[PDB]
């Protein structure tokens, strides 16, 4: 049975911290990474390049997380309307609740309009959904994290 | 000369999916004669078993149908299409993760019972592996008026300022004591707090004065 050091002398074997580092936000839907432009609308894409893809996350409690960039530090939100655009400043309008659904997808829900069920998915071309327009099921609203770059 | 009966959808190659779900890698073609589907793991030819559980792909329906996947799959995938006036090939992107659907796994002896002077100033670890966002909080096992454990047969605690910042280690969930009178000689508690369930450890902590025996 082959194996190595480290993991053979680790204290430890999985990732320490592995949640602190920042990933990218796939979507099942198309294939892109969820994007917080510069100007500060959001939107898919497919260019494992694209500057504002990394995505950082947090949580001040259980299931409610934080989505934001690591170029900027636009905190991701949803308007009244169901826009996602992206705060400067953490506000009730940025919380998202994070769910594992059994196709292990992840699952974003506008804490705020969580009673309406408003989730963070992309419109096929790859354009933001509108809150309202997501439904629960549709690949639009399956995301699934990634790692920067690729193995 | 072939050609790809379906373009418009063959721009996603990004393929990025949970383990153990068949994938189906494909791209249609046609012309005069039929052409040939080529393909290749990585960049060289895909055995018809190259890897475990081993695949059955449908060289008709110009697809790869591969099962169960396995990180160890994540391959850009490319297709080959040869024919005696044209070749034409595009690549597909697959990769493959597997989900840690649980609590918050934090390693063992972590935090560890550890001893120090008064006015010493120490710290507490936590290494947490844990897919979903975790939520880590360090609890102080204090005692309300009398007893440590209250009406809810679970122990009296309190949250900790953090003591400091993040600098030392970015992998690791560290709580910084400082004066440490005999007074920090509680119990302190890891609660690594998570979409799925709660997980979590505790250690002690001991002060005292300058000499000894």
């Amino acid at each position: 049975e082959i194996t190595t050091f480290t993991a053979l002398t680790e204290k430890f074997n999985l990732p320490p911290g592995n949640y602190k580092k920042p990933k990218l936000l796939y979507c099942s839907n198309g294939g892109h990474f969820l994007r917080i432009l510069p100007d500060g609308t959001v939107d898919g894409t497919r260019d494992r390049s694209d500057q504002h893809i990394q995505l950082q996350l947090s949580a001040e409690s259980v299931g409610e997380v934080y989505i934001k960039s690591t170029e900027t530090g636009q905190y991701l939100a949803m308007d009244t309307d169901g826009l996602l655009y992206g705060s400067q400043t953490p506000n009730e309008e940025c919380l998202f609740l994070e769910r594992l659904e059994e196709n292990h997808y992840n699952t974003y829900i506008s804490k705020k309009h969580a009673e309406k069920n408003w989730f963070v998915g992309l419109k096929k071309n790859g354009s933001c959904k509108r809150g309202p327009r997501t439904h629960y099921g549709q690949k639009a609203i399956l995301f699934l994290p990634l790692p920067v770059s690729s193995d | 000369a072939p050609y790809w009966t379906r373009p418009e959808r063959m721009d996603k190659k990004l393929l990025a999916v949970p383990a153990a779900n068949t994938v189906r890698f494909r791209c249609p073609a046609a012309g005069n004669p039929t052409p040939s589907i080529s393909w290749l793991k990585n960049g060289r030819e895909f055995r018809g078993e190259h890897r475990i559980g081993g695949i059955k792909l449908r060289h008709q329906q110009w697809s790869l149908v591969m099962e169960s996947v396995v990180p160890s799959d994540r391959g850009n995938y490319t297709c080959v299409v040869e024919n005696k006036f044209g070749s034409i090939r595009q690549t597909y992107t697959l990769d493959v993760l597997e989900r840690s659907p649980h609590r918050p796994i934090l390693q063992a002896g972590l935090p560890a019972n550890q001893t120090a002077v008064l006015g010493s100033d120490v710290e507490f670890h936590c290494k947490v592996y844990s897919d979903a966002q975790p939520h880590i909080q360090w609890l102080k096992h204090v005692e309300v008026n009398g007893s440590k454990v209250g009406p809810d047969g679970t122990p009296y605690v309190t949250v900790l300022k953090t003591a400091g910042a993040n600098t030392t280690d970015k992998e690791l969930e560290v709580l910084s004591l400082h004066n440490v009178t005999f007074e920090d000689a509680g119990e302190y508690t890891c609660l690594a707090g998570n979409s799925i369930g709660f997980s979590h450890h505790s250690a002690w902590l001991v002060v005292l004065p300058a000499e000894e025996e």
